């Protein structure tokens, strides 16, 4: 999931709802995760949102 | 006219000094008779080159940070938007009719600040934190930057508590 | 006869002044022609488009990331050309004729200029024989002769390629039935499209036989 | 009027002053008195910071800037071409154009002694006869009564022959490229048969 | 340490010009700014022409002074890739922004590459 | 000498009608840009202008 | 480098040579 210039609240919502879905696993079971998140959300300067 | 041909002009290539030695003994007497017509030179301070449209172009200011409060000698604040190679473009927080070409621009050394704290509670301030309610300066207060970056994903949590508007259509 | 008639050309040089956004401004290159292929020393080609008094503006045929300030750009002496001939049939080339289908070099082909003066009044004759599209809304209502430019205009996803593809596919069906003199050889130029869209079209054209 | 022809045609507004400076110094036969007086002034800006304040500081008044320059250049036998140029560049605040005029004054001067520079890259260092046979090749690459100086470098990536580099063109009569220009001719011709 | 370490020449918002005294960085190279409060990397966008590069800041530029030392990393922005990046949150420059420690990486790939070639496409629906 | 302030009034010395200029900006190089309150026809470069 | 302030000139006049030619030509004998 590349979040490019959207809400940071929505980045926190997806991240938290993937932890309770088991899509993201934290700690020593990190390797059993299925999703990686890249976030360049709408508070970033326009260079960071142009490359994320 | 490439810089390969221009950086050869660093090293001396005259081999004849009949005008270097002459004007080096007449230059300092020449400058000394024109000193009440020189404005004092400016390196870490600033001097206004152009003012108009609410943007000042400031010569000098060798060590302004990008986006910091500069102070004109009129007392007006500015903010160094673009640092250019030759000038600094500042945007004037106030009326530009009181800034002239030739005015000193002083550096405050801080990116743009407002007073924050408990003592700003109760007050009517302007766009820069200077109070306009007439009841004194802000006390019990400290300066904070106005362009803080928002907290990231891990610094947040879900929205759980209600903010009651008191408006019936809204809170329902 | 080649070795007894052989002098190497002088290659006129140029230095890259500035480079960015696929444009290189070049100092020098004083004998470059307008519209001439240049060659950067990074291997990437270029075309000299506006010859100003102080620099040359070069549009870069490729990624401008390999060009630095002060790089050597050499002129090739030639206006921009592509390989023409029957060896281009069946091949998928790029915008300068270099083949991108991975089937080796273009054999049986000849380099000709891409900017040719169009044939004038005395070189024409009347468009009289039909080009059959195979699309019956076209061949009945808006029929197309041989030597006629016809616009396919419309919004997105309205079937403009499908009218064009069916003209190409139908020529294959017609080329198997006519004598050798009147066979239509199609060229499809795909500008600015996806590469997946183009690989779907050469898959259709291989499967149909077109 | 009638001015001499400048040898080179150059760019504008600083190279255009230098070709006017060359033309009044070619009329007066002062082509090297004016040149080293430029070279003195290049050195004069390096040592005196108040002389280069008369070229960078925009708050120097123009009545000061033209009176410091005139009252300093009134003696020491400067060319009348020079002290008229320097009050003209101080009238308009163009004293910072002077590094760029001096560079273009050089290119007009070096194309007046048709001396053209060079670089010859060979495979191994030359003989004294390999030197003499090579200029006979190389002065047929300068198209007038020009003299080539030379600069000799070596590269065994070349298999004999030479590469003449003139800083605006090169000519490669080395046999390392004559191999490649031979191979691609016969790699093109067997595909044409 | 002197050459291939340029200095900030002008700052206009997100766009920084750095002047390099010799050996300019390539276009798309990453440039670190020394002495900033946060890690400020700059991606080289243009060569301006007088030993100056024009580059884009990946973070805020409020605080940049016109002499600030800029080191070149000699490569584009390179981010951690692999199966070690799964379950992590990264920002634009590959830093973890989820406070879960450093991202162990199979490789560190630059974020700039070309498209796959025409022979590399797959036409299946 | 010293420039007039922005919005200052300038009177042009010697002109058929009283011409009043209002200073709009400081252009640099000791020049101000002014908007005229009357017609500028008949105005000569180098005419004296008095700052009020 | 102390001469690097003068490497890039910019002028207040597009017609600078038309003033320079009005002072260099009467320097000729
Ligand atoms: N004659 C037709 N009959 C049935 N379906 C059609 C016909 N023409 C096109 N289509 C369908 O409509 C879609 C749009 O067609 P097409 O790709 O030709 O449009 P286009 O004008 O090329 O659009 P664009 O180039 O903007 O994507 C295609 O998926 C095609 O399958
Ligand atoms: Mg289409």
């Amino acid at each position: 999931f590349a979040g490019v210039g959207e809400r940071t609240r929505e980045g926190n919502d997806l991240y938290r709802e993937m932890i309770e879905s088991g899509v993201i696993k934290l700690g020593a079971e990190r390797g059993n995760s299925k999703c990686t998140l890249v976030y360049g959300q709408m508070n970033e300067p326009p260079g960071a949102r142009a490359r994320v | 006219a490439d810089a390969k041909a221009l950086d050869e002009l660093r090293k001396p290539k005259f081999s004849s000094k009949y005008l270097i030695q002459h004007v080096s003994q007449k230059l300092i007497p020449a400058v000394k008779e024109w000193e009440k017509s020189y404005q004092p030179p400016v390196i870490h301070l600033g001097r206004v080159l152009s003012v108009g449209d609410g943007i000042a172009r400031v010569y000098g200011l060798k060590s302004v940070q990008a986006g910091e409060l500069v102070c004109f000698d009129s007392g007006v604040k500015g903010m160094a938007l673009n640092l250019q190679a030759d000038h600094v473009g500042v945007v004037v927080f106030g009326n530009d009719s009181v800034i002239h070409q030739g005015d000193l621009v002083y550096r405050t050394g801080q990116i743009v600040n407002v007073p924050i704290g408990p003592g700003t509670l109760g007050r009517v301030t302007d766009g820069l934190g200077q109070p306009i309610d007439g009841k004194g300066p802000l006390t019990n207060v400290r300066s904070s930057l106005v362009e803080v970056k928002a907290p990231g994903i891990i610094a947040r949590q879900s929205v759980r508590e209600p903010l009651f508007t008191g408006v019936k259509a809204v809170d329902a | 006869e080649w070795e007894k008639s052989y002098q190497p050309p002088v290659i006129h040089l140029g230095r890259v002044l500035s480079v960015g956004d696929g444009i290189a401004r070049v100092y020098g290159l004083k004998s470059v022609q307008a519209g001439e292929l240049v060659c950067f020393d990074s291997g990437v080609k270029g075309m000299a488009l506006n010859l100003q008094a102080d620099h040359v503006g070069v549009v870069v045929f490729g990624n401008d990331s390999v060009i630095h300030q002060g790089d050597l750009v050499y002129r090739t002496g030639q206006i921009v050309n592509v390989p023409i001939g029957p060896g281009t049939l069946g091949r998928v080339t790029d915008g300068l004729g270099q083949p991108i289908d991975g089937k080796g070099p273009l054999t049986n082909v000849r380099s000709s200029l891409v900017e040719v003066k169009a044939p004038g009044i005395i070189a024409r004759q009347s468009v009289r024989e039909p080009l059959f599209t195979g699309v019956k809304a076209v061949d009945a209502l808006v029929p197309i002769g041989r030597g006629q430019r016809e616009l396919i205009i419309g919004d997105r996803q309205t079937g403009k390629t499908a009218v064009a593809i069916d003209a190409i596919i139908h020529q294959k069906n017609c080329n198997e039935q006519v004598p050798k003199a009147q066979r239509v050889y199609c060229v499809y130029v795909a500008v600015g499209q996806k590469r997946s869209t183009v690989a779907q079209l050469v898959k259709l054209f291989t499967q149909t036989g077109a | 009027l009638k001015l001499p022809t400048a040898p080179l045609q150059l760019s504008g507004t600083s190279a255009q002053i230098a070709t006017l400076l060359w033309q009044v110094a070619a009329k007066e036969n002062q082509l090297d008195k004016v040149q080293d007086e430029l070279y003195q002034f290049i050195e004069l800006f390096k040592q005196h910071s108040e002389l280069r304040r008369l070229a960078t500081d925009p708050f120097v008044p123009t009545l000061v800037r033209t009176k410091i320059i005139s009252s300093v250049l009134k003696d020491s036998g400067a060319s009348e071409i020079t002290k008229k140029l320097f009050e003209a560049l101080a009238d308009e605040g163009a004293l910072s154009a002077l590094l760029e005029v001096t560079v273009n004054y050089e290119e007009l001067m070096l194309a007046h002694k048709k001396e053209v520079y060079c670089t010859v890259i060979t495979a191994e260092p030359l003989d004294k006869l390999e030197r003499v046979e090579l200029t006979k090749k190389a002065e047929k690459f300068v198209d007038a009564g020009f003299k080539l100086v030379m600069q000799e470098k070596i590269d065994k990536k070349l298999l004999g022959g030479f590469v003449i580099e003139f800083s605006d063109r090169r000519v490669d009569m080395s046999t390392a490229k004559k191999v490649e220009e031979f191979n691609n001719f016969v790699n093109k011709l067997v595909l044409s048969i | 340490p002197a050459i291939d370490a340029g200095y900030v020449s002008q700052v206009i918002g997100p766009v920084v010009d750095v002047r390099f005294d010799g050996e300019l960085p390539s276009i798309l190279s990453s440039l670190e700014v020394e002495g900033h409060s946060v890690r400020l990397v700059l991606e080289v966008a243009q060569h301006m022409g007088d030993n100056t590069v024009r580059c884009i800041a990946m973070d805020s530029t409020d605080g940049l002074v016109r002499g600030q030392k800029v080191v070149d990393t000699g490569s584009p922005i390179k981010v951690p890739v692999g199966r070690g990046t799964l379950g992590r949150i990264m920002n634009v420059i590959g830093e973890p922004v989820d406070e879960q420690g450093p991202i162990d990486a199979a490789d560190i790939w630059s974020i700039h590459r070309e498209a796959p070639e025409f022979t590399e496409q797959s036409t299946e629906q």
